């Protein structure tokens, strides 16, 4: 109750004097007791008289950004975190009130005392138990309230480099954090675009402050950009045309109150990236795969303003092409591509726009672009057949139209040897044939894939392993297991010969390479079942009708 | 379970009547209705279909013990019911009829007989139990007001002493409410109705008490008094007024509650509103069409929203549910399915055991239609492989429930429902299936609010605006046929 | 079509019915249309409708529904009502999105919470229409806002749509960054409204007596409502009625008694 006076003590005192002696008394706590009802009491306060805040802001500020700091780290403050939330709620709550004069060195210091503290408050407060959205909402409200020029004034210019960098590792890692798994229910599309804004604007200002310090005149220590791009994409990745779709003005809302977020943020990622210079060779393989779903965003503006970016990279590759291709970047281009697109975010005149700027440069330079155009027109197939096949997946249920689509593509990636993709779609066709229960192709389709192994006994290539299990394999040991359930089929599948063949190389190279008795004799006597279920059994003949097609 | 209740119910098939009762005692004295009542009527397994058969045919059974002795008509010359209905309306009518006509004279009798009917509606005074010769139902109403008059004597006084102010036309006639009441409450339970296998809808509400539809009775009637001072109807409209009134009480009914306090709420939920609440709610569209603006736009919205109606029925019917196969008495699982394939050239159907989830999609037992060629649904009675019926192996019910589709150019799809809405989803799902015009009442039924949503939020900027149906002259356009600023 | 002279204010009107086909552009178009009257002319003024702000019609100053309306809430005053014209209009657009939801709410067979969305739509059609009648005073003015922004938050709940923000005088006041704490206040307000109104549907949904409790315990000022007709019963004497309270359990009386002259044959004196 002591508090409950000061709003008339001021009218008949000197209000810088009630405010000091309030904190004399205050400071005076024993600090081992009634932290909670201090904190409550320091609230009371700062709603009233701060009001007045021209005279008891300087001496009163100081001393509560004191109390909070203490308040940081004290390893028991869990029920403390609720009341320093309401006092830093409080206090950014009044200072924003465009009625109390000039705060912006009082923000500039409150910003110099618990900027990185509250950041690693709720850095602590990941775990999604308490009242997290109290911290982030102070975090944010501290961040947007403060100015450009506060960062540039000493934010920016804290102690020393490695100091500064470790700082940025806690703010970019803690933000990628917020970006995923948003604290906000998702139904407050209100504050949850707020704070994609604010992030934005302090995203910003960290890129003029990573361009100022941190270039090759910083040769030094420039891996940053790996966190930097990260986030930049990751905050990219949502609010997509879909959600703006969900009412014609819902485009248009968030059009209105904010503008499209994306292109700006994009814009600033390829002026980022173009003032890195000359060193993007050490990021192609990395951050292809980014950049993609920012080039696959169904806009248009921005995807014309960034597919340039491609080309940028593949031909600082050809300042590294000297000596040699840029195959090491088309490589995991081509895959990232093939995920993507078959994820379902393509577009054909997405492929149309591409054409048209990759002629572009093509039509610019010299034999490379010769070459860079027959590797165009590999892009544009890919794309074509890929949304074809699309287009045919999810609609009519087909399994023969599915089947055949797929295995059109299977073709084409055999005849372009990307081994990868190519086990991808064998699997994705196993189970396309069990969910069709049909087994002699599915074993057929399992050979194939399998003849591509070898006997050898070095695990030479993980790569050619589904990523479902590996231990250190040696190719003989998925080679068997392949046979195991590829004769499982055969059996299943009621037709023999092959099986029994498989049986024979299986057999010999046991005996000959492992010595696994056991599994010798297991599947030689399955042979022998299979041999009388040959005599045995009856085998039908199936018809074979010609089918035209006109 | 299903099969000793059904031994019982054989039981109960080919005795005479009065070892009916006898063993019907036998039953009440073990009171068979509540043991089965915390036995199965507690029973949260799967609730046989049979059980539903099972439960009806019990209902039935009581009914019929009550219909074997009311069918038969209580003499109006029965001087025993003469004193019946003396002590009756003794203990009914003892705030008007002195305890001293208990001693007293036929003379009394016949004066209190005029007064308590002029203030109960009775014609005639001279002759007074000419009202006893209509069963339904006969003597079971005066068996209602005398249980009536044994256990609720508080409201039934109260009941005796509240008529006795209204002499005008708004007085109720407790001996007519009564009579017509429980005859009419008859139909509509159908009570002692003969054995229809296809009734799998029962009445919990009633296998929980021995004089159950007794006090059902009662409570309704106080439920009717409340009812007459709803409208303050006069007993001109009498019958009017509770034919309507009675409506409501099939409302409350078929509400289905499964317990007698939830029935007691629903007595007291059943406001005036719901007198004419929906009956009325279907009008809002032909006062919307009564002025031409909504009436004359509103014919081009239907192809928009009749496709919506039509093609909703469609995705239900996609996934679909399982008929019944015919006559499937002796053991022969009767829910067969037909799925309508997402292609809907093709049907897919058979009959398997009882699938809780519905159908089973598998390219089922005989799989086919062909949707151009199959042409003619012969809707009803006109499947030729129950136009035999007579009147007896299929009655005029089924067919709301029984049709074909032709097939084979020469043989029928007979169809079954468990009831009549999906009957009419069904239907309509076929006639879509032709492009050809939608048969259900729902179809005419829901049209209406839809079509008053459209219109309603397509006039959202006519807000307190008046329009006439002449439009308003027309200006020329002059010939600058270009902008100023031109197009974007 | 020449002659265009621009003006804000003519940049939202409507229709008064269907249109004629006589020209191009001029096709029968729909009855109540806000469509963007940007330009104006001798017989026939521009035209770009709700459903495409560049589809083209010059429609003529006749054939313009009673709206010259505009974004100024002051000019025409055909916003009668300034200030709840706010309120009206994302009233009407939200019932617009409601509307077309559950027009594919036919395969969601919710037709329970289907038919909810019926109610909840006529109890809107029919408050948003009692405000129109705005000669009303302004606590009932009040307290309808209070309920409609909890009927407009209760469907964008069970309809998965998005929560609005400023409790009073607009549901969306706030996002001219006021504060980015009062937003979270706001929100946070509103959520517990949300999860309460969820629990008090389904505490409200089965039975009512906790809706007595409450309303018979926000404020404790009752009366007894002698609800008499008629006397039944006769002593021949001026018999005196006396109500009173009495507690079966204090052993004392509670209120005091009136007076009520009936007469000598359960008549009243």
């Amino acid at each position: 109750y002591l508090p409950s006076i000061i709003n008339d003590v001021k009218l008949v005192f000197d209000p810088v004097e009630l405010s000091v002696l309030f904190c004399k008394f205050i400071q005076s706590i024993p600090d081992n007791q009634l932290v909670r009802q201090k904190l409550n009491c320091m609230t009371k306060i700062v709603e009233s008289t701060l009001f007045r805040q021209s005279e008891c802001r300087e001496v009163l500020l100081p001393l509560l950004t004191d109390q909070l700091s203490g308040q940081l780290d004290d390893n028991s403050n869990k029920p403390d975190h609720e009341a320093s939330s309401q006092l830093l709620s409080n206090i950014l709550e009044v200072l924003d009130r465009k009625d109390v004069g000039a705060t912006a060195v009082h923000i500039q210091l409150i910003m110099e005392r618990l900027l990185r503290r509250i950041n690693r408050t709720v850095i602590g407060m990941n775990r999604q138990s308490p009242h997290i959205g109290s911290f982030v909402a102070c975090m944010i409200a501290l961040l947007q309230q403060m100015d450009d020029s506060h960062y540039s004034h000493y934010i920016s210019t804290f102690k020393t480099r490695q100091d500064i960098i470790d700082f940025l590792m806690e703010t970019f890692i803690m933000f990628k954090d917020l970006i995923g798994k948003n604290v906000y229910a998702k139904d407050w599309m209100v504050m949850n675009m707020t704070q994609n804004r604010v992030f934005l604007r302090a995203i910003n200002q960290f890129a003029e402050v990573l361009t100022r310090f941190f270039m090759d005149q910083a040769s030094f220590e420039l891996q940053l950009w790996n966190n930097y791009f990260h986030l930049a994409v990751a905050f990219l990745t949502h609010e997509s045309l879909q959600l703006e779709t969900f009412s014609q003005a819902k485009r248009n809302k968030i059009v209105k109150k904010y503008g499209d977020m994306r292109k700006e943020i994009g814009f600033r990622i390829r002026d980022m990236w173009y003032n890195l210079g000359p060193h993007k060779i050490k990021f192609i393989p990395s951050m292809v795969g980014p950049i993609l779903e920012v080039t696959l965003t169904p806009e248009v503006e921005l995807r014309k303003a960034t597919i340039p970016i491609f080309f940028d990279m593949m031909q600082c590759e050809f300042n590294f092409s000297g000596n040699g291709n840029f195959h090491m970047f088309e490589n995991e281009l081509i895959t990232k591509l093939d995920q993507e697109v078959e994820g379902g975010r393509g577009d054909e005149q997405y492929k149309v726009l591409l054409e048209k700027l990759l002629l572009e440069h093509c039509r610019k330079h010299k034999y490379l672009s010769s070459s860079g155009e027959v590797f165009a027109l590999l892009v544009s197939s890919l794309l074509e057949n890929l949304l074809d096949y699309r287009t045919i997946i999810m609609q009519d249920e087909s399994k023969e139209n599915r089947m055949s689509c797929t295995v059109n593509v299977l073709n084409f990636y055999k005849e372009k040897k990307r081994e990868d993709i190519y086990i991808r779609y064998l699997y994705k066709l196993r189970d396309l044939h069990r969910d069709c229960e049909n087994y002699t192709e599915a074993a057929y389709t399992l050979l194939l894939h399998a003849e591509l192994l070898q006997w050898s006994d070095k695990p030479c290539v993980p790569h050619l392993l589904q990523r479902d299990s590996y231990y250190v394999y040696t190719q003989q040991e998925l080679k068997e297991k392949l046979y195991q359930e590829i004769i499982s089929y055969f059996d299943k599948g009621k037709m023999w010969e092959k099986a029994i063949k498989l049986s024979k190389e299986l057999a010999e190279t046991y005996e000959s390479k492992v010595f696994d008795y056991e599994g010798l004799g297991n599947l030689l006597k399955k042979r022998a079942s299979f041999y009388e279920n040959i005599i045995k059994a009856m085998r039908p003949q199936p018809e074979y009708f010609a089918v035209g097609y006109y | 379970q299903t099969y000793t209740i059904a031994v019982i119910n054989a039981l109960f098939l080919k005795a005479p009547d009065e070892r009916r009762q006898e063993m019907a005692n036998i039953l009440a004295q073990k009171q068979l209705r509540s043991i089965i009542l915390t036995h199965v009527i507690r029973a949260q397994r799967a609730i046989n279909n049979e059980m539903a058969h099972q439960l009806y045919v019990l209902q039935v059974l009581t009914f019929n013990l009550l219909e074997d002795r009311m069918m038969t008509k209580m003499d109006p010359q029965d001087q025993a019911q003469r004193d019946i209905i003396f002590e009756l309306r003794r203990i009914a009518f003892d705030a008007e009829s002195e305890p001293n006509n208990s001693s007293g004279s036929m003379e009394k009798r016949k004066s209190m007989y005029t007064r308590d009917y002029k203030k109960l509606g009775f014609i005639n005074h001279v002759n007074p139990a000419m009202d006893f010769t209509q069963t339904p139902p006969g003597m079971l109403a005066l068996d209602n007001m005398l249980y009536f008059a044994k256990h609720h004597q508080d409201a039934y006084i109260r009941i005796v002493l509240e008529n006795s102010s209204r002499e005008d036309k708004h007085e109720c006639p407790f001996g007519r409410s009564s009579i017509e009441l429980t005859k009419m409450l008859c139909e509509i339970l159908k009570v002692g109705e003969l054995p229809s296998e296809t009734c799998n809808d029962f009445h919990p509400m009633f296998f929980t008490h021995d004089r159950s539809f007794e006090e059902f009775f009662c409570i309704c009637i106080q439920l009717l008094n409340k009812t007459w001072k709803e409208m303050r109807a006069t007993s001109e409209d009498f019958n009017k007024v509770m034919q309507v009134v009675k409506e409501q009480v099939m409302r409350a009914l078929t509400t289905k509650p499964s317990s007698l306090d939830q029935f007691k709420s629903k007595l007291q939920n059943l406001s005036y509103t719901e007198i004419l609440k929906i009956r009325q709610s279907e009008r809002m569209n032909q006062e919307d069409f009564q002025s031409r603006p909504i009436l004359e736009l509103k014919e081009k919205i239907q192809p928009e929203i009749l496709e919506l109606i039509k093609q909703q029925r469609l995705n239900r019917l996609v996934e679909g549910t399982c008929f019944r196969k015919l006559n499937a008495r002796r053991r022969q699982d009767k829910f067969w399915y037909c799925r309508l394939s997402p292609n809907h050239k093709v049907l897919h159907y058979g009959d398997l055991e009882e699938s809780p989830q519905g159908e089973v999609p598998h390219d089922s037992l005989q799989d086919k239609l062909p949707v151009a060629d199959i042409k003619a649904v012969v809707t009803g009675k006109d499947c030729p492989h129950m136009k035999e019926k007579g009147a007896l192996k299929q009655n005029k019910e089924v067919l709301e429930l029984a049709f074909s589709i032709l097939y084979d150019s020469n043989c029928q799809l007979n169809f079954i429902a468990p009831d009549k809405h999906e009957y009419c989803i069904w239907t309509d799902g076929l006639n879509a299936l032709l492009g050809k015009d939608m048969m259900s009442d729902l179809t005419r039924n829901d049209l209406d609010t839809l079509l008053s949503m459209e219109i309603k939020l397509r006039l959202l900027d006519l807000e307190n605006i008046q329009i006439p149906d002449a439009p308003p002259p027309i200006p020329k356009e002059p010939s600058n046929y270009d902008f100023v600023y031109d197009c974007n | 079509m020449a002659r265009w002279i621009p003006t804000k204010r003519q940049k939202y009107g409507v229709a008064i019915y269907n249109y004629n086909a006589s020209q191009d552009v001029e096709l029968s178009l729909q009855i109540g249309d806000t469509v963007h009257i940007l330009e104006m002319y001798e017989g026939w003024y521009r035209g770009y409708t709700l459903q495409n702000k560049s589809k083209k019609g010059i429609f003529p100053e006749t054939y313009i529904h009673l709206k010259e309306a505009t974004v100024e809430d002051l000019g025409q005053h055909e916003t009668v009502i300034p200030g709840e014209l706010p309120l009206v209009q994302e009233l009407t657009s939200t019932l617009r999105e409601w509307a077309v939801i559950w027009r594919k709410l036919y395969v969601n067979n919710k037709l329970t919470l289907f038919r909810q969305l019926q109610q909840m739509t006529y109890s809107l059609i029919e408050w948003r229409s009692q405000i129109l009648s705005g000669t009303l005073p302004k606590d009932e003015l009040a307290e309808l806002k209070k309920k409609v922004t909890a009927k407009i938050d209760h469907g964008n709940r069970m309809l998965g749509l998005d929560l609005v923000v400023r409790d009073d005088n607009g549901n969306i006041l706030d996002p001219d960054e006021t504060s980015t704490i009062a937003l979270f206040k706001a929100h946070e307000v509103a959520s517990k409204r949300i999860e309460e109104k969820i629990q008090e549907e389904k505490s409200i949904l089965q039975n009512l007596d906790l809706r007595g409790q409450s309303i018979f315990s926000t404020i404790h000022t009752y009366g007894l409502y002698v609800n008499f007709k008629n006397f039944v019963c006769n002593i021949g004497e001026d018999a005196e009625l006396f109500m009173a309270l009495y507690d079966p359990d204090q052993s004392t009386f509670i209120s005091e008694n009136y007076l009520i002259r009936w007469g000598s044959n359960g008549m009243p004196k």
